[PDB]
């Protein structure tokens, strides 16, 4: 039947093996064979073993030449012939790879057919030049509120997710991408953002609930997932990022826009740290390899929105650290953050009492920042900035008899922060962000009891729904505030703030 | 197995083709591999410990590291000038620097060349740049004064001549 | 032909061998010929057998051994001309403004050796600067390394480009801002805005010539930037009798990318992970940063220090070259003054009282003991009450007040972002207008009549226009 | 440098060698000196396979020389002193390594390919004929390179036949197809 | 559907184990011997146009 099918195309299989170049291993010992023979073989090619490894090159030495072998090391023995492919990492990069979970060679782990994508091409290339970009000042909106107002993102930029382990830290980036839905509806290919999640270390049934909720709320069909779990290699952890974000390019080139979320760089040190020590190169600071700045520098600025006579596009990219004790002044960290323009660093206490999002909204920045901020959004939260500020202050002062001043702030503040929380996997629209954010700014929310701020948003969403979604539809297609809307807005809170 | 100086090639070739290089590896050598500002060279068998050796580079090294059939020169100099293979001539003379009267009001390097290039340095002789410490016998106490001009650095710190003292 | 096969391609280190007697010197530049063009190693070992180790200076992914290689027979040669400036150049010495190939005169070797004794300077010199912060608390100095810290954007930029419009006026000089670890996407827009300020104007002069230096380029050729810099800069100075300002960016990648190719080599490196021969690679290149007979390269650095930490050793090397410090406050951009720098963490070590002259250094005094007094008068009595002032402490508050409005003075660049055109002032006249403002000539005309204007002329302007 | 790069380590002795017999013209004579030696090896097992061990002294390696060359004063004069060089460095273990060494490189400077057919049978002598002469046949045989082809029977190869030679081999096997087909009909 | 999934799974692996059987007795004929002569002459040709 489909034994049929398969004993076919076997028999499609029988070209000459005429190996121009055949090595044998000499030694193997630690994933590390050395092979004698590969002569003309280029730098980090593909050679496939007789036990069927696939390998990359990094160490051509003059009598050996060091093969690391992607693959187990379980059928692998000295001698073992090694046939030089002769082509340098590729994986196919196109369309084809929508909703389709691959591992980094490009198998579909998820086996939703074997990958048909428009090319096969190269895993490493070198970052787009000066005059090959062009400002960002597309804005991308990712639905949490918080992350849209406070440090609003934008197009073909780096600004990390930078959190403690396992606080959901894939959770705060899976909302991100889950507002790209809407936005994917659109029909504007920068509106279309295929995103790229690359689930590195990532244990195979954490990220088959991430598939199956990606399903649920059928995202993957823009969404695309390289994945390198626990159990892959620590080349193909290594290799990861670069493939995926060769997959990027095509999109890029294309002049579309795309998210790529590398998800954690932290995981793919590791990876580097256990290579650099199987080829007995020092390890650098902190035991992490020395070139791990560069390592991570040389995929970070392949993240880059191209000018546009480069056809306007880009590919966004969010990367995700891991703070294994929160310390931004761990080396990788610390290295990261520099390369980077921008951070989110959420807070541990504030995810505990129970915030999420938990932001740390100081040690949040994004420097592309309110560029790449919607107008109206930004007109109606320059005064959340400043309240925010007031209200950290007054943070301490909850300590009580209080100036009035400072009570007010402290009522204000209080309520401002239960609007930013926003329930995990639940997204929110742009044109039901600003009203709210507008009455808060107008004080609205802060006479309203702060149970009831809860009932009143959801409330107040389709009392503005039901009331004028002219004016929710008006605001969304303008994407600016005009004295007229504001002022409408004014009553209409009103109104709402009555009942 | 083990790696040997004299497996390098060339040198394994005058030993394959007879027998070495005519003695010319007593008092000069020939400069191997190089580069980390240390040099191995292959001879100067006649070198003495800490000899100032001159290449032809000019660079001038102190033996360091004197070891069976090479030694580790270092080279007071910089790399670029230094090319290997080159021929490394015995000063003959462990590392001294010229010594005398006539360096009060003059700018030296420490290979004494007159930096402030007010001419060839005036010195009567000189002297070994290591020079062993004068033991208990010949020391004396000191009681002689040096005033520095500083009230507290001459009123709570004494000091006089043929001293050691640390400013920190 | 002095050429060699590839026998090695661990990392970027890149192993020929070359027939006998036909080796290159050590810190020579080889060029492989490839389908990258060409690929540049440089000479760094000679491991003997007529083998030699050579590191990269472009990428060595899918390098096949055997390949034959070409010996330049010397450290690079970038070319060098008043043409060039003007030109992004990429480390080896190729257009990367992509205005296409560089008019050149004549090109010029990366590694040079700095001047004798006799021709390093023999007595400090004051470099002016149309800043009055800088003017007064921390002059800058022909030959002097100033070492920026504090934010970029509306920080350290806009500064580094009121220094180049200043330079213009101050002598005519030029510039070379190389940018060690520079965000490919921050550069764009730094040189579309070093265009549009016009610092740049290749439809028009370009004083500035641009360095670019992007952190995805290999550790190697992040190593070899600021040594191609100062070699243009060194033309101009020797070889145009030039006077120009230096800026680099990050010593931080400086280091980074030196210690990476220490590793690479198989030195040990140092502690706190900084090469062993870190005290050499900073000595170099900043012994070249100095006053000679011909003209003078003056640099302005920047410190970006890790962590804060200025007990790590490469921050402590950089502070034993730094001459001054500037040190820009974001809350000193928070008061309203653009400059942003901070008066009380500005030093410079040129500052003494015969260096600066006698006058302008008991005046800088005087304002210290001014700044520094009102500064802690103003903790208690902000709590106190400033009616808890006295008379001889409001005085110093009014005068104090007035001279933190005096501080604001926009930049010419910055003529635009501020909206007010800048206002550049003199040395000497900055000294000028703080006697006075020190004998209350100005403690009769208001606070904000010192808002964003220059200096002594100035300042008699706006008084009278303050009020009328 | 002499054709043929050999990167032998200790078969850097044998690289010398040759470089330095090559310039001395006097290769042939080497190579057949070398035979005899090796000759002499093979023909001196007792303490001349069990006394190339290493224990020997100076003085007591510089006998061993002196009783070998005793057996015969067929050497090439080069390889005197190259035996003189080998018991200073007391390179014993790798002796006949380095015989073999110089023996291969001194044959592909002559010039002679080297090949196996290993199978998973002893072949036919016509088959080794025929295969030999379509080897010459294709142009893999250039000329100045002559042929040593052995089949061998290995049961490791299981399926096929491989031709091997001049690092291009031609590898029949049974086991590729089969995980293809075990791959598939298990996915 | 799911049963009829996991059939089809199992089936061809169940007759994946009946290759395997297959394959020992193709390793056993002397075909074993006749199609070596069939790739040894293969290998001619092919070798040969190279």
């Amino acid at each position: 039947e489909v034994s049929s099918i398969l004993e076919e195309r076997i028999k499609g299989v029988s070209d000459e093996a005429n190996l121009n170049e055949t090595g044998r291993v000499l030694a193997v010992g630690d994933g590390i064979a050395r092979v004698f023979g590969l002569n003309n073989i280029q730098a980090e090619e593909l050679v496939e073993f007789s036990s069927g490894v696939k390998g990359m090159a990094l160490n051509l030495e003059p009598g050996q030449v060091g093969i690391v072998l992607f693959g187990s090391d379980r059928l692998v023995k000295e001698g073992e012939l090694v046939k030089r492919t002769g082509n340098i990492v590729d994986v196919p990069v196109g369309p084809g790879l929508l909703g389709r979970v691959v591992d980094a060679l490009g198998n579909p782990i998820d086996g939703k057919g074997p990958i048909d994508a428009a090319g096969r091409s190269r895993a490493q290339v070198k970052a787009p030049g000066i005059l090959p970009r062009r400002s960002v000042h597309e804005p991308v909106q990712t639905g949490l509120k918080a992350v849209d107002a406070l440090v609003p993102i934008g197009r073909g930029q780096r600004e990390l997710i930078i959190g403690d382990r396992q606080t959901g830290k894939t959770a705060v980036a899976l909302d991100t991408i889950l507002n790209q839905k809407r936005w994917n509806n659109g029909s504007d290919e920068s509106k279309k953002l295929y995103c790229v999640y690359v689930a590195v270390g990532q244990k195979r049934s954490t990220v088959a609930q991430l598939v199956q909720t990606l399903e649920q709320h059928d995202a993957m069909k823009y969404s695309i997932i390289v994945a390198a779990t626990a159990s892959e290699a620590a080349p193909l952890q290594y290799l990861a990022p670069f493939t995926a974000a060769s997959i990027g390019e095509w999109f890029r080139d294309n002049g579309k826009h795309a998210l790529i979320v590398y998800d954690d760089l932290s995981k793919q040190a590791v990876a580097y740290r256990q290579l650099s020590l199987l080829l007995r190169r020092p390890p650098g600071r902190e035991a992490y390899p020395g070139d791990v700045f560069y390592l991570h520098s040389r995929l970070l600025e392949r993240a880059a929105k191209l000018s546009e006579k480069e056809g306007s596009g880009s590919l966004t990219a969010l990367p995700v650290i891991e703070t294994q004790g929160g310390d931004v002044s761990a080396y990788i960290p610390t290295n990261v953050i520099s390369i980077t323009d921008g951070q989110i660093f959420l807070e541990a206490e504030l995810f505990y009492k129970g915030i999420r999002p938990a932001i740390n909204v100081g040690l949040s920045v994004s420097r592309v920042g309110s560029a790449a901020q919607v107008k109206a959004l930004k007109q109606v939260a320059g005064s959340l900035k400043l309240f925010l500020a007031q209200y950290r202050e007054v943070a301490a002062f909850a300590q009580s008899d209080l100036d009035a001043s400072t009570k007010q702030t402290l009522v204000r503040g209080e309520r401002l922060t239960q609007l930013l929380k926003q329930n995990q996997y639940s997204p929110l629209a742009t044109e039901e962000q600003v009203p709210l954010i507008y009455a808060g700014v107008n004080g609205h929310l802060d006479g309203i009891e702060l149970s009831r701020i809860g009932e009143f948003e959801s409330s107040f969403l389709s009392y503005l729904k039901s009331n004028h979604n002219e004016l929710l539809t008006e605001i969304r297609e303008k994407g600016e505030l005009s004295k007229e809307l504001l002022a409408s807005l004014k009553s209409a809170t009103e109104s709402f703030v009555a009942t | 197995t083990k790696a040997q100086p004299t497996e390098v090639s060339s040198i394994l070739e005058e030993r394959i083709k007879g027998v070495s290089d005519e003695a010319n590896l007593n008092e000069t050598g020939r400069v191997l591999a190089v580069g980390d500002g240390i040099a191995r060279v292959f001879g100067l068998n006649n070198i003495q410990a800490e000899e100032l050796v001159e290449f032809s580079s000019g660079v001038k090294g102190m033996a360091l590291n004197l070891e069976p059939g090479q030694v580790g020169i270092v080279l007071f100099g910089s790399d670029r000038l230094v090319k290997e293979g080159e021929l490394v001539k015995r000063t003959g003379n462990i590392v001294d620097v010229p010594v005398g009267p006539g360096l009060l009001g003059r700018v030296v390097d420490a290979l004494g060349n007159p930096i402030d290039g007010k001419g060839p340095i005036d010195a009567a002789g000189r002297s070994r740049a290591q020079v062993k410490a004068p033991g208990i016998l010949p020391r004396r106490s000191v009681h002689e004064p040096v005033q520095t001009g500083l009230k507290a650095v001459d009123a709570l710190v004494p000091i006089g001549r043929g001293q050691r003292e640390l400013i920190i | 032909p002095i050429t060699g096969k590839v026998t090695a391609v661990i990392g970027a280190i890149v192993d020929v061998h070359f027939e006998q007697s036909e080796l290159p010197a050590i810190l020579n530049a080889l060029e492989i010929k490839t389908p990258q063009g060409k690929l540049v190693l440089e000479v760094a070992q000679h491991l003997g057998e007529n083998t030699v180790r050579t590191i990269a200076m472009d990428g060595t992914e899918g390098l096949v051994r055997g390949e034959k290689v070409l010996d330049t027979g010397g450290p690079i040669s970038v070319p060098v001309g008043r043409e060039t400036l003007g030109r992004i150049i990429n480390v080896i010495g190729e257009p990367i403004d992509e205005r296409g190939p560089i008019k050149s005169k004549l090109r010029k070797p990366i590694h040079a050796d700095p001047p004798s004794f006799a021709e390093q300077s023999t007595s400090a010199e004051i470099l002016e600067t149309g800043i009055k912060v800088v003017d007064l608390l921390a002059p800058y100095a022909r030959g002097g390394k100033i070492g920026l810290f504090g934010g970029a954007g509306v920080g350290k930029t806009v500064f580094i480009q009121e220094l180049i419009n200043n330079i213009a006026k101050a002598h005519g000089g030029f510039s070379v801002f190389t940018g060690v670890g520079e965000r490919t996407r921050e550069g764009n827009d730094l040189y579309r805005e070093m265009k549009e300020t016009g610092v740049i104007n290749l439809e028009g002069e370009s004083k500035v010539a641009l360095v670019f230096g992007q952190m995805n380029e290999p550790p190697g050729a992040r190593a070899r930037v600021a040594l191609t810099g100062l070699t243009i800069a060194e033309y101009f100075r020797d070889e145009e009798g030039q006077d120009v300002l230096l800026f680099i960016d990050n010593i931080f990648r400086f280091t980074q990318a030196g210690s990476e190719v220490s590793a690479l080599l198989g030195r040990i490196p140092s502690a706190v992970g900084y090469q062993p021969t870190l005290a050499t690679d900073m000595g170099l290149l900043q012994e070249r940063i100095t006053t000679t007979k011909k003209g003078s390269v003056t640099s302005v650095q920047a410190v970006y220090v890790p962590a804060d930490d200025l007990t790590d050793p490469a921050p402590a090397t950089t502070f034993a070259h730094l001459d001054a410090t500037t040190v820009l406050s974001r809350g000193i951009s928070e008061l309203g003054i653009y400059p942003a720098v901070d008066p009380l963490d500005s030093k410079s070590r040129l500052l003494d009282a015969a260096v600066v002259g006698q006058e302008h250094y008991d005046v800088a005094s005087k304002v210290q003991e001014t700044l520094q007094t009102y500064k802690s008068l103003q903790d208690i009595i902000a709590i106190l009450g400033m009616d808890e002032l006295s008379e001889q402490d409001k005085l110093t508050v009014e005068r104090a007040r007035k001279i933190q409005r005096f501080l604001s003075q926009p930049f010419a660049v910055a003529e635009v972002f501020t909206g007010i055109p800048g206002k550049l002032v003199r040395l000497k006249d900055t000294v000028a207008s703080f006697k006075a403002v020190l004998e209350g000539k100005y403690d009769n005309i208001p606070e904000h009549a010192f808002y964003m204007v220059g200096g002594i002329e100035d300042v008699v302007a706006k008084a009278e226009k303050l009020a009328a | 440098p002499p054709p043929v790069r050999l990167f032998g380590v200790e078969g850097t002795y044998a690289t010398a060698l040759y470089q330095a017999a090559a310039k001395n013209s006097s290769i042939d004579a080497a190579f057949q000196s070398l035979q005899k030696v090796e000759s002499t090896v093979k023909k001196n097992p007792k303490l001349g396979h069990l006394l190339l061990n290493p224990a020997l002294s100076l003085k007591d390696r510089n006998s061993v020389i002196d009783a070998i060359v005793e057996t015969h004063k067929n050497l090439d004069g080069y390889v005197v002193n190259l035996l003189k060089v080998l018991s200073e460095n007391n390179r014993l273990g790798c002796f006949e390594k380095i015989a073999s060494d110089f023996g291969v490189l001194n044959d592909a400077h002559n010039g002679l390919l080297k090949g196996t057919v290993t199978s998973a049978e002893p072949l036919d002598p016509k088959s080794f004929k025929r295969i030999e002469k379509a080897l010459s046949a294709s142009k893999l045989v250039g000329q100045g390179k002559s042929l040593k082809l052995e089949n061998v029977v290995k049961p490791e190869i299981k399926g096929g036949l491989i031709v091997e030679l001049g690092d291009k081999t031609v590898d029949l096997s049974i086991s590729t197809k089969i995980q293809k087909l075990n791959k598939v009909l298990e996915d | 559907v799911r049963y009829e999934a996991s059939l089809r799974q199992l089936e061809q692996r169940q007759l994946a184990k009946s290759v395997i059987s297959r394959v020992q007795s193709e390793l056993g004929n002397p075909k074993f011997q006749e199609k070596v002569l069939q790739q040894s002459i293969s290998e001619i040709e092919q070798l040969l146009s190279k």
